[PDB]
């Protein structure tokens, strides 16, 4: 059994998509639900489970078979717990871009997840280990980092930082060798 | 790196983006009259995709064009930050 991952903080996205390109026999994603139709390029059961009936999806929300889930354009959205109990029972990390709140969720459906917080030291660090943005947007992710640890410190598994991007990624790797036990 | 913009003809435009996440399940592009109380319009191409055509623009007019990476570690939410510009045709 592999621990699904869910990374927050700045770079988060890199740092997701990373460990995939690089260790794709040890982590993976899941197929999560909608219920919006279709579209002509898309495949169910790879894109997403196209779900029929709204008030299926809307009983297994209700039913809390969903670690996250929301109306979206009119339609609905989840991760469903299943879907990523199938990807852990493969032996592969669950890469998982989820709120915060989604990690209570998982931890009370027996599934173990790995939190890990990207923390940045100041507003200069930002710029430092992300340098694909402007200032103005540093600040906006400085300030919803700052508000993230605040609320969800408890969450975390850890709490990782550096000065660069580099040293973000050795550490967010380490950590989850570490804790594959 | 950023969004490039060519016009096709006064109504449409080739906008381009740079692929810098590896898994993305669609890309989602948005695209309406810069400054304006009239809602955005919107569309999506595969993750595969790194162009689009936005026709139906009034000539001339300022639109704000969009564009956001879903991963497929998501089910619905963008990749932060996504990329824009503020383009209009006719030249």
């Amino acid at each position: 059994y592999a621990r699904p991952i869910i990374i927050l903080g700045p770079t988060k996205d890199r740092a997701n998509d990373d460990l995939l390109s690089e260790f794709p026999d040890k982590f993976g994603s899941c197929v999560p639900h909608t219920t919006r139709p279709k579209r002509e390029y898309e495949i169910d059961g790879r894109d997403y489970h196209f779900v029929s009936s709204r008030e299926k999806m809307e009983k297994d929300i209700q039913a809390h078979k969903f670690i996250e889930a929301g109306q979206y354009n009119s339609h609905l959205y989840g991760t469903s717990v299943q879907s990523v109990r199938e990807v852990a029972e493969q032996g592969k990390h669950c890469i998982l871009d989820v709120s915060a709140n989604a990690v209570r969720r998982l931890q009370a459906a027996h599934l173990h997840p790995i939190a890990i917080f990207i923390r940045p030291r100041s507003l200069e660090n930002v710029l430092e280990i992300n340098k694909r943005i402007t200032e103005e947007q540093a600040r906006k992710a400085f300030d919803r980092a700052t508000k993230l640890e605040q609320e969800f410190t408890e969450c975390f598994s850890a709490i990782v930082e550096g000065d660069s991007f580099e040293e973000i990624y050795h550490k967010v790797k380490r950590v989850i060798e570490d804790l594959s036990g | 790196f950023m969004l490039e913009v060519k016009e096709a003809s006064p109504t449409s435009i080739q906008i381009s983006w740079v692929l810098h996440l590896r898994h993305v399940r669609y890309y989602r592009i948005t695209y309406g009259e810069t400054g304006g109380n009239s809602p955005v319009q919107e569309f999506t191409v595969p993750g595969s995709k790194s162009t689009a055509t936005i026709s139906g623009l009034k000539p001339g007019v300022d639109y704000t064009i969009t564009v956001y990476a879903v991963t497929i570690f998501s089910a619905y939410r963008s990749a932060w930050p996504p990329i824009s510009i503020n383009y209009r045709t006719g030249s």
